[PDB]
């Protein structure tokens, strides 16, 4: 449903 | 902080959003 | 938000989305009160009856958003949490009394046309504006109906309701740390917050200094936009001494 966010914020 | 609650795209430019007047009118 | 409308761009620049890291989903609304502090409802982070107990590393804060689902490149900013503070007397056992929490960001967020903090009320502003009939504004990306989801941030203006009316609408024990808002059946107009709008702000524009103040936090309700029911909001001013104590000690 949601667009993927940049990986930097999930690191 | 000192600038809290003043929206860049509204108060800061003296533009009103479409329904804020509804609020003002209720403050009787 | 039920029976609301699409927000205008930059209409609510203090609106914050609490975003779950895995799976990626909306958790709650919240609000920006300074470059490092975000205000939300405690039940957004802690609610044992539903096995809810989020820690800092579970969540992200997304600020400056309009679209619910899109990654708003060059517009929104995404922040990690340093620490969560839940009110020590938050009553999750009974009635959500003192439904309030602060979150400190790892780094200060840059203000922009789309990102800007809301004011917290002083005693006088609260006394003057928190009156039955006076309208506030609630915003969020929550459900459009009780029983889908919006493309963009939703907004609705709702009148504060007399305390005896609030009390007589529900079997739940109401406290001085809550207020309710919404139209009565006889008033014709409607609108309410709903699931997903939790933690978002109930704001009023002071006619004295033309600044927006956050008077309430979306807290609870019985269904959404039901006739004879009202939305309940955490009374921000009543809990302001706790807010200031947290920011003073940990800021
Ligand atoms: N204004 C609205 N209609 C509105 C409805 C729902 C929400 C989201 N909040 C919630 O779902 C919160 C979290 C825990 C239980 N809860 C409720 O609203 C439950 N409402 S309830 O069962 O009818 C009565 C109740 C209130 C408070 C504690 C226990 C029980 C937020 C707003
Ligand atoms: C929730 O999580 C924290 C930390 O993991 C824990 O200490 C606490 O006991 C848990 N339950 C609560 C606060 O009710
Ligand atoms: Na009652
Ligand atoms: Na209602």
């Amino acid at each position: 449903d949601f667009e993927e966010i940049p990986e930097e914020y999930l690191q | 902080e000192a600038d809290c609650g003043l929206r860049p795209l509204f108060e800061k430019k003296s533009l009103e959003d479409k329904t804020e007047r509804e609020l003002l009118e209720s403050y009787i | 938000i039920v029976e609301g409308s699409d927000a205008e761009i930059g209409m609510s620049p203090w609106q914050v989305m609490l975003f779950r890291k895995s799976p990626q989903e909306l958790l709650c609304g919240a609000s920006l009160i300074s470059d490092r502090w975000v205000l939300t409802a405690a039940h957004c982070l802690l609610y044992p009856p539903w096995d809810k107990n989020f820690t800092e590393n579970d969540l992200l804060v997304r600020i400056g958003k309009h679209s619910r689902t899109r990654y708003e490149r060059n517009i929104e900013k995404i922040s990690m949490l340093e620490k969560i503070y839940i009110h020590p007397r938050y009553n999750w056992r009974e009635n959500l009394d003192r439904d309030i929490a602060l979150m400190k960001l790892k780094k200060p967020v840059a203000f922009s046309d789309y990102i800007h903090p809301v004011c917290l009320p002083d005693r006088e502003t609260a006394a003057s504006l928190l009156q039955a009939g006076y309208k506030g504004r609630v915003t969020g990306w929550g459900n459009l109906k009780e029983t889908g989801q919006p493309s963009v941030l939703q907004v609705v203006n709702l009148p504060i309701v007399e305390r005896p009316v609030c009390k007589d609408s529900t079997r739940i024990r109401i406290t001085d740390n809550m207020f309710c808002a919404g139209y009565k059946p006889d008033e014709g107009k409607r609108g309410d917050a709903c699931e997903g709008d939790s933690g978002g702000p109930f704001v009023m524009k002071s006619p004295f200094n033309n600044r927006w103040y956050q008077m309430g936090i979306v807290s609870w309700g019985e269904g959404c936009d039901r006739d004879g029911k009202y939305g309940f909001y955490t009374h921000v001013f009543r809990l302001k001494k706790w807010i200031q104590k947290v920011i003073d000690q940990f800021g």
